């Protein structure tokens, strides 16, 4: 249950990564791939080589959710509604994946925004991303 | 540990350029402001009611140093990690009773500090070496638990 | 989440157990202390030896909240904030150590309410302490 | 996997006792119908609609057995499972595409349906040596992953 200080944070966080997210959803699902290859079992049909243009697009389009899950700081189960049934009706992720993802973009992000990651954002971005996984886990049952 | 040398010295090569005292402090910190609750295991370190007094806390910074000494000396011998750290695992089993879980935190915010001083420096390569490197440590740790 | 089928085989399952509750928290305690000695680092103010007393009666604690909450089911949360408070800050167990204690409670059930442990029963009970557990880990930071 | 003789010797008797037909199509039947989301990789397999037509379904029951059948091989080569699970290993990674998530609930299965044949018996040291037995295997099936 986030706090009106993690929000501030998520947003002013998300608010320096600007444009470049689909840069780093792409970075960050790379640096799962190679870290955690358990997570390719759910990308059988992806083009996982590095630098490939299916996995690059797909990165934006998390990070783009992720943009949108912000926007919709105080509703995100039901505005990541469609991305529940996802992830957990047709997709069924083992939640473990969520927890791993989470923790690359944190890498990534920390890669990229040196002076916005301070303790204090790290524990909010690290709260967020927590309840992102967490929605779109839920419908497991 | 199942450590290809290109992994092997990707991951020295870039321990050469850390500053313990520094990255020693910054993690335990941040372990400390992400994961409140395991600031039930130093009750002894005075003030960390608040993000600034833990960063700060000179018994932190004390703390994280003796840390990362254990961890250089991990990587100085990746090929007998259960034994490196085999005496310290039972002090945390037995004296100080933490669920080993909590290894996996620390090591997960270490990788999580490394790339915030590195940044592209830490590339996806490096840090597949480095996940490999703090789980070994994780699980060393977790091995005399009776 | 709870579905009123599973609800029905809970309450139907549970009511079994009936006056054995006590037992089989404890037997389960048992079992998880053996299985998964980590866990046994949250208990050093206890003596874990076989049978032994602290173990019996903190196995009829534990069963007496899981009745608890079969009684309220349709609202756990309610039910259980004080046990939840606990769990949470007071002693911040990490999640994990609840999907083996539920493991094995199922296995305690399992051995001794054979007739009554059909795979929907099996099921269900799944997603019941499935459901004890999340609710006990809701204020994890 | 640091298995003890009065541990090594637990598992293998009870074992003997077990009924493969019966028990490995309980096992691959208790997780099509509790952990739904298996059946997805089974949908060759035929209805898998409801409970009743789980547990009855003779695809279900064959496959069952030759799961337990595996099973029954890394009893016997307990000290090197690595090396025996190999090969499904690789199967179950490159053609079948399975998260090693997966495999724990399975075995765990496994000890919920051997508890519920046996009642007193599996006693709660019978079931940690199972426990052992069941982690090995799912790590040893997960070894090959890349
Ligand atoms: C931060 C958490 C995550 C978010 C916000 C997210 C977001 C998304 C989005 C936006 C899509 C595309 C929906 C569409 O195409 O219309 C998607 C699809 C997908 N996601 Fe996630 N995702 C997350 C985590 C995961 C993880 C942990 C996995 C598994 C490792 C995963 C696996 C997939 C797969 C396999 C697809 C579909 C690929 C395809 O068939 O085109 N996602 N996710
Ligand atoms: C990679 C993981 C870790 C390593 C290498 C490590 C290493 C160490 C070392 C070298 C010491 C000093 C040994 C001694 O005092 O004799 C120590 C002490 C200690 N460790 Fe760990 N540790 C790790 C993780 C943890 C975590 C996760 C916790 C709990 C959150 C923890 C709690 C403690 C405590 C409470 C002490 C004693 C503090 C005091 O009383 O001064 N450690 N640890
Ligand atoms: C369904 C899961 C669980 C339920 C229903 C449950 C219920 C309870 C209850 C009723 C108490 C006594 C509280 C009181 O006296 O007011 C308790 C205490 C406690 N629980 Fe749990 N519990 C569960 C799981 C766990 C888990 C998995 C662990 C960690 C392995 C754990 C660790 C503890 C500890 C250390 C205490 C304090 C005992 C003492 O110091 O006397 N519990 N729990
Ligand atoms: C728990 C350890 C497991 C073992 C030891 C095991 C064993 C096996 C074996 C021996 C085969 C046949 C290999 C052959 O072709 O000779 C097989 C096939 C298969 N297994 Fe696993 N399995 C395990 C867990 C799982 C998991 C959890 C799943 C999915 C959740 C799964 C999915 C499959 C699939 C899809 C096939 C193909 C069957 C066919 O030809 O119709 N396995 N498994």
């Amino acid at each position: 249950m986030l706090s009106p200080a993690d929000k501030t944070n998520v947003k002013a966080a998300w608010g320096k990564v600007g444009a470049h997210a689909g840069e780093y959803g792409a970075e960050a699902l790379e640096r799962m791939f190679l870290s955690f290859p358990t997570t390719k079992t759910y990308f059988p049909h992806f083009d996982l080589s590095h630098g490939s243009a299916q996995v690059k697009g797909h990165g934006k389009k998390v990070a783009d959710a992720l943009t949108n899950a912000v926007a919709h700081v105080d509703d995100m189960p039901n505005a990541l509604s469609a991305l529940s049934d996802l992830h957990a009706h047709k997709l069924a992720v083992d939640p473990v994946n969520f927890k791993l993802l989470s923790h690359c973009l944190l890498v990534t992000l920390a890669a990229h925004l040196p002076a916005e990651f301070t303790p204090a954002v790290h524990a909010s971005l690290d709260k967020f991303l927590a309840s992102v996984s967490t929605v779109l886990t839920s419908k497991y049952r | 540990v199942h450590l290809t040398p290109e992994e092997k010295s990707a991951v020295t090569a870039l321990w050469g350029k850390v500053n313990v005292d520094e990255v020693g402090g910054e993690a335990l910190g941040r372990l400390l402001v992400v994961y409140p609750w395991t600031q039930r295991f130093f009750e002894s370190f005075g003030d960390l009611s608040t993000p600034d007094a833990v960063m700060g806390n000179p018994k932190v910074k004390a703390h994280g140093k003796k840390v990362l000494g254990a961890f250089s000396d991990g990587l100085a011998h990746l090929d007998n990690l259960k034994g490196t750290f085999a005496t310290l695992s039972e002090l945390h089993c037995d004296k100080l009773h933490v669920d080993p879980e909590n290894f996996r935190l620390l090591g997960n915010v270490l990788v999580c500090v490394l790339a915030h001083h590195f940044g592209k420096e830490f590339t996806p390569p490096v840090q597949a070496a480095y996940q490999k490197v703090v789980a070994g440590v994780a699980n060393a740790l977790a091995h005399k638990y009776h």
